[PDB]
């Protein structure tokens, strides 16, 4: 029955409530991802504001579509996960009738799709949510990653970062991420990502997660100390000056 | 027509915020509170009965603790009325899980579903949110105990020690002051009424104003038990922990 | 508020006119009909230098024969895209030939209006018009090489050359002299760069512009990023002349 | 064809001095061919038990159905469904799907916990009760199970002695029947304590 | 044409309040006082018969309501609210229980299903909540007597006894003096006649009162004989003449 | 009708699947996999009908994939067997029922044990130390009343193959051009390639 | 009668030229192969309409397919699309058999043989229709994966001559379709009426004729 | 007053009034003017094309609907398209099931009812266009003037658009003269075009700028563009 139409345009050429989505994802905890040569990583903060949860059950925030991309996202919790469950049921979809795994720019074209949709449909409000997806194409080593937004735009990124004081670390990485050498290691990589979290996340070893996507379906997320040793490599690079 | 009267419950404020959301927070804030402790060896729930009277039956009674499972259940925050439907539709999910796979639903999956529900109210339909937060305690055999939250905004997350309703900044100062990891279940539960005694909007804490519930192991079975304390059983256990 | 479908004292659809301001604010896109092909133009216009520009895909092929050019809310522009393919395919099925573009922009055109609140007419299921304006360029058999301006209003002119987007009004008035009816196809690549060179914020180079046409000959081709590189030096050699 | 022929099986129960007992065979087959001895045909959802011939899937179908709906009794009602309601519920269940029905011959057997009332009573396949105090019957075999019965049966047995008296009768109804047999088990039941035996028999 | 409400009309408040469910309560607190008392071996329910008009017919009026022949309904609010909920409650006992169990719901399931239907018209498209709260008192095998309240929210309590409408306050203070957990049914209609003369203004007599008991099965009332395990239903209204007798020992 | 053969032994299940594949007079194929990989530790061989054979393979398949990565975690081949029982018994009653018989082989990891679950188009479905589907049947099951024990080593098991293969080479009418010879264990699935002449 | 094998060379396509109502001839100057796009072939066999209709909406949906994601259709891909509709008529009585012949750089040359009944093959060597065994006899009593192209064409031509001379239902002509990297060369139509004195004289073959 | 009775076109105004429907008849005025007039054996269309720039083409008022019937329009042209295809419906569906050449008055009827459903229903609007309706049916030459307010009138002759009233004086005064333009298609064009001539103000009608149709006793509803129009100028 419900058919009011939420999303109309303003005076001044504005969808207010596509305009206020983008202002829940300003709220959401910080997200970044950056491409290597060989890899892509997707870097997400930790809020501190209540502190005595269970770590091993509480859902983390890079979701697995396929066993081949992934998705992190800065917004509304609740409403990432009604796009996660249409991107991974898009993944077998796919899988069962191409006979052959999603490419990134396709899952992304996907998510980007729904989001648009929910901006032009009677008795629904835009997701408040923008989302990067990152991973490989299958049988392909270049490494791909993307970014959805509210209104639906996307489009692939070198680095990029979405949520509360993405302003700041997009600066950061507009300044530290050469096009011409990219991360050439996975490790270097990682270093990067942690060093743009680190200008936002103010001391956070139990605050940050990283997890590292290669080609062939080969996705692993860091322990604590693993994160938490290059977090102190990356204080003594300040220190000794 | 009727655009007129229409309140809009699922739109954004300028500041990116759910109105029907927040508010309905609001509302949760001033129900009675309750409280979920997870040990090594069990889960606690405790809650507070907001109002009651000498004549009020406390044996026929039930508004704050509910089975959903053999091996799950939650306390409740806000309207009763608003949590009896969800936790019908929560019991009937558990019984299509086991008809479809013969094996108990993980505790995870439930608490998703219940949590996907709410967040439907809260992007389409025009109906207003369901002013009901939960506290999960639950066993299964992939993540043993598990103590989840959920609110109207559809968000969950899992806790070693929970608080909704009521007083939650005061009462989850005090259980992170007196929370340990290694904790024993007789620990928990006299950690629960200490809590509810200080943050308590009454005189004292009487057997009367109380509903308690544990998940444990007994030793002597290798099973999970869930135990709805009865009021007499409330009155034992207030004495021993030195309240009387 | 009121309608979605309401009408102003002065006799338009307030939403449609609210939709053709976002379309003033969307990055340029310009056109150039000729007797040789149809040539499509459009400021990529990246937000941060860090986004790989060759993902902003605002110039999309519709069939071999028909090409079309976005602006505004380019999100939008995907389901009407969908929409002109499938048209254009299913019209080969059912006659075995190609798609009048004329005939094309009207199917385009028929989506526009079919928006409301169950306005009485036929079921009409979108919250509100769409947010960009589509340059539907194309040759036929019948009228020759042709350039279509499709407005969320459901109305669609032919022009000989058209701009819509932020730099239209200074951008049109530059066609309006410029434009002849013996054009080259040459001219009117170096003529659209020009134009784009001035309506731009940025200097105009081969990342953040995308060239394209339709010939009878070759079909519809998106110029890669080396051959619009030469267009631009040819430009300021010839600019730089006099 | 006949969907009650494809699989085989049978299934009695029996009341005696505060005590009622529930049988049935173990043979799965398809036609002539035997492919399960393990086939268990009695189910129970708390003290009420319930046995089902018939189409196997259905049989199947049904267990998990009452499985759910004796479940979600319990959680709202805050206490274990009864046999007579039970039946009532099998029936009713049944009913439902009058031009679709599920090809089974279902049973029920158990104590009133209240009036500690044995209880028996079977249904066709659209659910209509039958209620007999002495015996209920079901399966390929049902008319040797009825001869067996009614000569056998005596009211008020013991136990001990219900326990001879029905598994005599399964025994020597399902070896003149081709689609019966492969194993047996018997349930005894008393008000507190329930006692399973699986029988040495013709394993042709 | 065509119900165009498919929105809330309850919606909570920046304060936190459901504007539509308290003012349900208000419409509740103008309506007359009607109350409930639990003794051991019965319930008693009873409300006045504030006659509208001396022409009316009061007797044609049943605000005191069978549900099912062991349950029993009265309300204090908007009488046309009740008649529609008895309405819905007694189909509901059959539909959702009866048809599918073969016997009658216990008392706290059929006021679970009530309260489900009070809910939906607080969250429903295009409806208001209902303007009443209902007491119900029933008998069943396995939970004895018992007696309940039900709110405009959909929310529901058990009690010993208690009172809603506008002299609530006063009687729910008057039944805490003179409740005990030892009450014999013939003790607490008693109780119910005292507690009821604080609220009623005018004429107090058979004719103004209307109340009912949960108590022993009446076979006299089943209409037929010959099932021993059918012993008639425990839900009787008392006549006029039967209120007169046990109103002349006050 | 094709050959559908499984045989649970100490520490695996082995599936033994036909490679015919024949419309009306002419043999189209002599190389065909009758099953698919439901995961990791869970395999499910199929015959029946021309078309639903694959389509409800595949269709599981997609559905205990989509399982996994929800819920990152594989289900029980009990939980995968009760999926599949369930959805035949909805096929069974509505318009047009897949006509499709499965044997379902898995590795339960949490029980350290192999599963072998026969579960016809019907629904039906059962556990057992070795089964078959089909006119197979019909010799197989009297043959391993004979030669089975539940001890032995996954080595014994392909002998027991073997033995089954050979009668059916021996008495049955049609050309079913040998079988593909699969093992699921506590490492996951594997193909006996050499099964031509093992 | 329609024949598609893969050998070295990549892909050999043969049908017969022949419609059938009943034992009335209606034509000797058909179709059966459908030109999808310049690497991709679908044969026809079976009810005329269902073939020709529904491999005709295939390459739309392939086309559609080249629009919508910029890359040209796998076989594997072009092959399902026409297996999961014809599997959604399942019971209804489409009648049809086809082979989907291509070559993608992914892939390498692919055969899918796809019947109305669902279906769906990956394979070397089809034969399909009422000639399908004549052909078979031939070709597979001469087939290796070594044959030249010059050899692979004839053998394919000779096969669909086969069932011509001995399927009541086949004949007319061969069409003759070379599938490589490069795409599909057809090596033209030729007429039963002349090529069986060609053959018969040339090979010294087709003894049980008077001639 | 005004501001709080015009939302929709389902609320009355205080006078009596539906404003949404006034809102919709101004559309009609900013629109280019186009003109009608008919003898006993033609009836013609006269309608002046407006283009958006010197670079655009001037958009196509005038729509056929039947071998016998067509219409000129002035408003949203969207509009003219839905209410055109209807009309084209009805004269199809009249040719197959009664194999009868819909009449021009039951056109006109059936266009009222349409126009109507959306003035009385919530969520709808108005149809924002005029429409001129000519047509030789079984009665002989026809004119209809629509109105989206739902109104529709038979005319000898009228105009509609901006400065349509300059034509529409002229009409009201050539009455007696053109009326009997019979078996003279060319002198009807002439006195349509010396009609819509008395409208202009900005330019002087061109070759590419002005649409003629007619219909008659044995003229088929034939459009002249371009060149054709040539000998008119
Ligand atoms: C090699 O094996 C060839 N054998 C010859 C032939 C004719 O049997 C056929 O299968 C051929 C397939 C080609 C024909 C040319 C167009 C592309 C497809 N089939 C026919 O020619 C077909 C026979 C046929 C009829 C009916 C059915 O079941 C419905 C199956 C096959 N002929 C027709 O369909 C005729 C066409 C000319 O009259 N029409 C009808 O049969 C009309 N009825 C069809 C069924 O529905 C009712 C109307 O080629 C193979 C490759
Ligand atoms: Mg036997
Ligand atoms: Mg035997
Ligand atoms: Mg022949």
């Amino acid at each position: 029955g419900y058919d009011r139409a939420l999303s109309i345009f303003s005076p001044d050429g504005h969808i207010f409530q596509v305009e206020y989505a983008l202002e829940a994802v300003k709220r959401g905890t910080c997200a970044v991802g950056v491409k290597g040569k060989n890899c892509v990583v997707l870097g997400c903060e930790r809020r501190s504001t209540l502190k005595l949860q269970d770590t091993r059950i509480t859902p983390s925030k890079v979701s697995k579509i396929d066993s081949h991309v992934v998705l992190s996202f800065s917004g509304l919790n609740a409403d990432s996960r009604i796009l996660i469950e249409k991107a991974r049921v898009e993944a077998q979809s796919h899988r069962l009738t191409l006979e052959d795994p999603v490419t990134v720019e396709y899952l992304t074209r996907y998510v980007a799709g729904v989001q648009q949709r929910y901006t032009q449909s009677g008795g629904v409000r835009p997701f408040g949510v923008s989302t990067l997806i990152a991973g490989f194409d299958p049988r392909d080593d270049e490494p791909k990653l993307y970014q959805t937004e509210p209104s639906g735009i996307y489009s692939s990124w070198s680095a990029q970062t979405i949520g509360r004081n993405s302003k700041t670390v997009r600066e950061f990485l507009e300044k530290n991420y050469d096009r011409k050498e990219p991360p050439a290691t996975v490790e270097e990589c990682v270093k990067l990502t942690v060093r743009s979290l680190l200008e936002v996340v103010q001391t956070g070893a139990k605050n940050i997660e990283i997890t590292v996507v290669k080609p062939d379906s080969d996705i692993v997320a860091l322990s604590s100390e693993e994160i938490n040793q290059y977090v102190t490599q990356i204080e003594q690079e300040k220190q000794e000056q | 027509g009727s655009r007129r009267y229409d309140s809009r419950t699922t739109i954004f404020s300028p500041e990116g915020r759910l109105y029907q959301v927040e508010y309905a927070l609001e509302s949760i804030s001033h129900a009675g509170t309750a409280i979920g402790i997870m040990a090594s060896d069990g889960i606690v729930l405790a809650a507070e009965r907001k109002v009651t009277s000498t004549l009020l039956e406390q044996d026929t009674s039930t508004e704050k603790l509910y089975k959903l499972n053999d091996k799950i259940a939650v306390a409740v925050a806000g309207l009763t009325a608003d949590a009896e439907i969800l936790i019908n539709t929560a019991r009937i999910h558990a019984q299509n899980y086991l008809k479809t796979y013969n094996e108990d639903i993980p505790v995870e999956i439930l608490v998703r579903r219940l949590s996907d529900i709410k967040q439907g109210y809260t992007q389409h339909g025009g109906l207003r949110p369901f002013g009901v937060s939960f506290i999960y305690a639950g066993y299964d055999d992939r993540y043993g105990y598990q103590l989840y939250t959920s609110n109207p905004s559809g968000n969950y997350t899992g806790w070693k020690a929970i608080s909704v309703g009521a007083n939650t900044s005061a009462a989850q100062t005090l259980l992170q002051m007196d929370y340990k990891d290694d904790m024993k279940v007789d620990d928990a539960i006299e950690l629960a009424l200490k809590t509810l005694s200080k943050t308590t909007d009454s005189s004292a804490l009487t057997y009367d104003r109380l509903e308690f519930a544990t998940i444990r192991k007994g030793a002597n079975d290798g099973e999970v038990y869930q135990k709805i304390f009865k009021p007499q059983e409330i009155k034992d256990i207030l004495v021993k922990t030195g309240i009387t | 508020d009121r309608g979605v479908s309401t009408f102003s004292p002065e006799g338009r659809l307030f939403q449609v006119e609210y939709s053709l301001e976002a379309i003033k604010l969307g990055s340029t896109a310009i056109g150039i009909a000729t007797k040789e092909g149809v040539v499509l133009g459009v400021e990529k216009r990246a937000t941060s230098p860090l986004l790989e520009s060759d993902s902003i895909e605002k110039i999309v092929e519709i069939d071999r024969h028909i090409g079309c050019a976005m602006s505004g809310l380019t999100a939008d522009a995907r389901s009407m895209i969908e929409h002109a393919r499938t048209a254009a395919v299913t019209h080969n099925l059912y006659y075995d030939e190609d798609i009048n573009v004329e005939s094309l922009t009207q199917s385009v055109c028929d989506l526009a209006l079919r928006f409301g609140e169950g306005a009485s007419g036929e079921e009409r299921l979108m919250s509100r018009p769409f947010g960009v304006a589509l340059l539907i360029a194309g040759h036929d058999a019948d009228d020759g090489y042709q350039l279509f301006h499709a407005e969320p209003s459901g109305t669609f002119y032919r022009y000989n050359a058209k701009a819509i987007g932020s730099g239209s009004e200074g951008a049109q008035a530059e066609l309006l002299n410029e434009w002849h009816s013996s054009l080259t196809l040459k001219e009117a690549e170096l003529l659209v760069l020009k134009i784009l060179k001035q309506v731009m914020e940025e200097k105009l180079d081969e990342n953040n512009a995308q060239l394209s046409c339709i010939t009878k000959q070759d079909g519809f081709k998106i110029y890669d990023n080396e051959k619009t590189a030469e267009l631009i030096k040819e430009l300021k050699e010839k600019e730089a002349a006099e | 064809s006949d969907p009650s022929s494809i699989n085989g099986g049978i299934v009695v129960a029996m009341t005696g001095k505060d005590c009622v007992a529930i049988a049935c065979d173990l043979r799965l087959g398809s036609q002539s061919l035997g492919v399960s001895n393990k086939f268990e045909k009695i189910f129970h959802y708390g003290h009420v038990f319930l046995g089902i011939t018939g189409l196997a899937t259905d049989v199947t179908t049904l267990n998990e159905m009452f499985r759910y709906k004796t479940n979600l009794y319990k959680l709202k009602e805050e206490r274990a469904i009864e046999p007579e309601t039970f039946t009532q519920l099998v029936s009713s269940s049944l009913y439902e799907r009058r031009f679709g029905p599920y090809f089974v011959g279902p049973v029920v057997a158990g104590i009133n916990s209240k009036s500690g009332k044995p209880f028996i009573a079977g249904f066709d396949l659209i659910g209509c009760i039958d209620e007999a105090k002495d015996f209920i019957v079901s399966g390929t075999a049902s008319d040797q199970l009825f001869g067996m019965c009614e000569s056998l049966y005596e009211p008020n047995l013991e136990p001990e002695d219900l326990f001879e008296t029905i598994s005599q009768a399964l025994l020597n109804a399902a070896d003149r029947d081709a689609l019966s047999g492969w194993g047996a088990v018997v349930y005894i039941i008393k008000k507190d304590e329930v006692v399973k035996r699986y029988l040495k028999m013709r394993q042709d | 044409m065509t119900d165009r409400y498919s929105f809330s009309l309850t919606t909570f408040s920046p304060s936190g309040k459901l504007g539509q469910i308290d003012y349900a309560l208000t419409a509740v607190k103008q309506g007359v006082t009607s109350l409930g008392i639990k003794a051991t071996n019965g319930v008693v329910i009873a409300t006045e018969k504030k006659s509208s008009s001396p022409l009316a017919m009061s007797e044609t009026l049943s605000k005191v309501s069978l549900l099912t022949p062991d349950i029993g309904a009265v309300y204090s609010g908007m009488g046309p609210d009740y008649r529609v909920l008895v309405d819905k409650s007694r189909k509901v006992a059959h539909t959702s229980y009866k048809r599918i169990y073969g016997e009658y719901p216990p008392t706290k399931l059929l006021v679970s299903e009530v309260a489900k239907i009070m809910q939906e018209a607080t969250q429903s498209g295009g409806v208001r909540p209902f303007g009443v709260s209902l007491l119900i008192a029933g008998h069943d095998e396995f939970n004895g007597f018992s007696l309940y309240q039900v709110d405009p929210s959909g929310s529901y309590f058990p009690w010993k006894a208690t009172a809603i409408g506008k002299g609530s306050v006063a009687a729910k203070t008057f039944l805490e003096k003179r409740w005990n957990d030892e009450l014999e049914l013939e003790d607490a209609i008693h109780i119910a006649l005292l507690t009821l003369k604080e609220s009623v203004e005018g004429e107090f007599n058979g004719d103004t009162i209307e109340l009912a008991i949960i108590g022993d099965e009446n076979p006299d009332l089943l209409g037929y004989t010959g099932i021993p395990t059918d012993k008639g239903p425990r839900f009787r209204k008392l006549t006029s003449q039967e209120i007169n007798d046990r109103l002349e020992a006050l | 009708m094709d050959i559908i053969l499984g045989i649970r032994v100490q520490d695996s299940v082995i599936l033994a699947s036909s490679k015919a594949v024949t419309r009306g007079i002419s043999v189209l194929k002599d190389s065909d996999d009758k099953t698919r990989q439901l995961s990791p530790h869970t395999l499910m061989s199929f015959a029946g009908e021309a078309g639903d054979t694959v389509q409800f393979a595949e269709y599981i398949q997609a559905n205990i994939q989509l399982y996994s990565i929800r819920e990152d975690y594989e289900l029980s081949p009990q939980a995968v067997s009760s999926f599949v029982r369930q959805e035949l018994a909805k096929s069974i009653r509505s318009r047009r029922p897949y006509q499709v018989n499965v044997l379902i082989g898995g590795y339960d990891k949490k029980k350290n044990k192999p599963e072998l679950y026969q579960i016809d188009y019907l629904g039906t479905k059962v556990e057992l130390p070795y089964g078959a589907h089909g006119y197979s049947g019909f010799y197989t099951f009297s043959l391993l009343d004979h030669h089975y024990r539940p001890d032995m080593t996954t080595e014994e098991g392909l002998d027991l193959l073997k033995l089954c293969v050979q009668e059916l080479e021996k008495r049955m009418p049609m050309d079913f051009k040998g079988v593909i010879v699969k093992i699921v264990d506590k490492d996951g699935i594997r193909q006996v390639d050499d099964f031509q002449a093992q | 009668t329609t024949l598609a094998f893969r050998f070295q060379g990549g892909i050999i396509v043969a049908v017969d030229s022949r419609a059938t109502a009943g034992n009335w001839v209606a034509s000797q100057t058909v179709k059966k192969v459908i030109e999808i796009n310049p690497f991709l072939l679908g044969t026809m066999a079976g009810g005329a309409a269902d073939c020709q209709f529904w491999e005709t909406w295939l390459g739309s949906q392939c086309r559609l397919h080249e629009l919508r994601e910029k890359e040209r259709i796998s076989v594997a891909a072009a092959s399902k699309i026409l297996s999961n509709l014809v599997y959604q008529y399942k019971g209804a009585g489409l009648s049809m058999g086809t082979m989907i012949c291509g070559y993608t750089r992914k892939e390498g040359p692919t055969i899918y043989y796809v019947d109305s009944d669902g279906t769906r093959l990956k394979g070397d060597i089809f034969c399909v229709g009422s000639g399908q065994t004549f052909a078979y006899g031939v070709l597979d009593s001469n087939y290796k994966w070594d044959l030249s192209v010059e050899d692979a064409l004839y053998l394919g031509k000779r096969s669909i001559l086969a069932a011509a001379h001995r399927d009541a239902y086949s004949g007319g002509s061969v069409n003759l379709y070379h599938v490589t990297e490069d795409g599909w060369i057809y090596h033209g139509n030729h007429d039963v009426g002349e090529l069986f004195w060609k053959v018969k004289e040339e090979e010294g073959s087709f003894n049980n004729v008077i001639g | 007053f005004r501001n709080n009775y015009d939302g929709d076109t389902v609320t009355f105004s205080p006078t009596g009034r539906l404003f949404q429907v006034e809102y919709a008849l101004e559309a009609i005025k900013q629109g280019s003017v186009t003109v009608g007039l008919r003898s006993n054996t033609h009836a013609v269309l006269v309608a002046l094309k407006r283009n958006a720039d010197e670079l655009s083409s001037y958009q196509k008022k005038i729509i056929k609907c039947d071998e016998h019937m067509g219409l000129s329009l002035a408003g949203l042209a969207p509009d003219a398209r839905v209410l055109s295809n209807y009309l084209r419906q009805q004269c199809n569906y009249s040719s197959l099931v009664f194999n009868r050449k819909l009449a021009v008055e039951r056109a006109g009827h059936l266009l009222c009812d349409k126009a109507q459903k959306n003035t009385q229903s919530y969520g709808g609007r108005p149809y924002g266009v005029g429409l001129l309706i000519i047509g030789y049916d079984k009665s002989g030459a026809h004119l209809l003037e629509f109105q989206p307010s739902g109104n529709v009138t038979e005319l000898y002759g009228t105009a509609i658009g901006a400065r349509s009233q300059g034509a529409k004086t002229y009409l009201e005064r050539t009455l007696d003269t053109f009326i009997k333009i019979d078996g003279n298609p060319d002198e009807l064009i002439k006195a349509g075009v010396e009609a819509i001539s008395q409208s202009l103000r900005d330019e002087s009608l061109t070759v590419d700028n002005l649409s003629i149709a007619i219909v008659g006793k044995d003229t088929p509803f034939t459009i002249y563009d371009g060149e054709a129009v040539a000998k008119y100028i």
